[PDB]
């Protein structure tokens, strides 16, 4: 058994759009290229569900992408839309269908959420959010989807917002401590992590982490540096922070959270500076 | 969005 990091799109060195993708093999610590998604997407998401990377949304520098794409862990091939343009909203998977909610369009922010089964290749729409939130992070707790902060054109949010699939409505929790935009959002152990973001003022390198049994937020050792529309996963048990914005230059840098001493160390780095790029985890 | 760059 062994876990791949996978880093998709995003903005790059040349202040664009990209199409790079890249694979971290801890196993080797390598780092690998993949073939090139067919469009440069950044404000982009990423999962994996049976072995497949989804590229979701994004923005190519013109328009934000109904398109979503798909790779059998290769070649890369569309599947069927969302039914909303989405730039810079949350994804993740539940069961065995995906799950992305939030995101911009172009001219407005989004309180939909829509779901993507592959059996039938459709995406289906669900409840709405309360507040519309684009950067807003996406992940599966016991069961249930949180999306945490973002940005509804107005103000920083500190909300999160938990979705009931037996009324198809969103109800709200407790608060992060911090206002964050582009923050990155894992669920490790008994805890959701929110690393890094943007809080309207300033870059973030600040952690929270939400105890699942409690219901109760709290601070963690912040990372090594601050990174703004970062990727946050969980590799093998140990959290890790890709890539992101640093408030002054594109990061390379890949970090680990260690949970026994409770401290943050740059494990690695790509071979490419990105920011807001997709982020997977796929099991070999 | 935030502190994102823009092209």
């Amino acid at each position: 058994a062994n876990e791949v990091l996978l880093v998709v799109g995003g903005f790059g060195s040349q202040q664009s759009p990209i199409d790079v993708v890249e694979k971290y093999d801890p196993k080797t610590q390598e780092w690998s290229f993949l073939p090139s998604i067919t469009r440069k997407r950044r404000y982009v998401a990423s999962v994996s569900l049976h072995d497949r990377i989804y590229v979701i949304g994004g923005y190519d520098g013109r328009s934000r992408l109904s398109s979503v794409e798909c790779l059998d862990y290769g070649v890369w091939y569309s599947v069927a839309p969302m039914n909303v343009r989405r730039g810079l909203a949350g994804a993740t998977t539940l069961g065995d269908m995906i799950y992305v909610s939030g995101g911009f369009d172009g001219s407005r922010r989004h309180t939909s959420m829509e779901r993507y089964d592959p059996n039938i290749d459709q995406w289906s729409m669900l409840g709405d959010m309360q507040t519309a939130r684009e950067g807003a992070g996406l992940v599966v707790a016991s069961g249930v989807i949180y999306c945490l902060g973002g940005y509804d054109g107005l103000n920083i949010l500190n909300s999160v917002e938990k979705y009931d699939p037996h009324t198809g409505h969103w109800t709200n929790v407790t608060p992060m401590a911090t206002k964050r935009s582009g923050a990155g959002v894992a669920l490790l152990n008994d805890h959701i992590y929110v690393v890094g973001g943007f809080d309207g003022t300033a870059h973030l390198s600040s952690v929270e982490a939400y105890n699942i049994r409690t219901d109760s937020w709290t601070t963690v050792t912040s990372m090594t540096t601050p990174r703004c529309y970062v990727g946050a996963t969980v590799l093998r048990g140990r959290l890790y922070a890709i890539a992101g914005y640093d408030g002054n230059s594109l990061l390379s840098s890949i970090e680990c959270y260690d949970p026994i001493i409770d401290s943050w160390e740059v494990v690695t780095s790509m071979g490419t500076q990105r920011c807001d790029a997709g982020v997977c985890v796929l099991r070999e | 969005p935030g502190a994102p760059p823009g092209r």
